[PDB]
């Protein structure tokens, strides 16, 4: 509750690049970044892909 | 093809999902456990039906 997320949001605002945050707390399966091999039914890409998709830019603030 | 039109009914099985939803429907369920169960069911759907983690998730949900 110190504003680090707010600090990052302000930095993104100042830098003219999109903002995005990721939660890596206690995570164990790298799949959330690596998604899955996309041949198994229901496979989804990693959160970075979603961040790029929504941010609509290749130079957002991650 | 006749079945595909109606025979399949275009309805997902969701046997475990529907069973648990109806099981908890009568109960006055808190919202925290409500969202926890929703997330657990989403994870169960994301996993396969022939893996140990699937059985562990099913046991925890039971
Ligand atoms: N120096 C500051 N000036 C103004 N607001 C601040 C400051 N530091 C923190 N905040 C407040 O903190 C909130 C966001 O905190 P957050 O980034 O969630 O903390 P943490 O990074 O510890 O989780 C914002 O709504 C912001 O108003």
């Amino acid at each position: 509750g110190v504003g680090k997320t707010s600090i990052a949001r302000s930095i993104a605002r100042a830098l003219n690049r999109e903002y995005f945050r990721f939660s890596v707390g206690g995570m164990t399966d790298v799949a959330e970044i690596k998604g899955h091999r996309r041949t198994y039914v229901g496979a989804m890409p990693g959160k970075i892909i979603q961040c790029l998709k929504k941010t609509k830019t290749e130079n957002p603030l991650i | 093809i006749i079945k595909k039109e109606l025979g399949l009914e275009k309805d997902d099985k969701d046997a475990i999902e529907e069973k648990f939803r109806e099981r908890l429907k009568e109960l006055v369920v808190p919202k925290h456990v409500m969202d926890v169960v929703d997330e657990e069911l989403s994870k169960l759907g994301l996993l396969d039906n022939h893996s140990s983690e699937f059985n562990v998730t099913r046991n925890y949900l039971d």
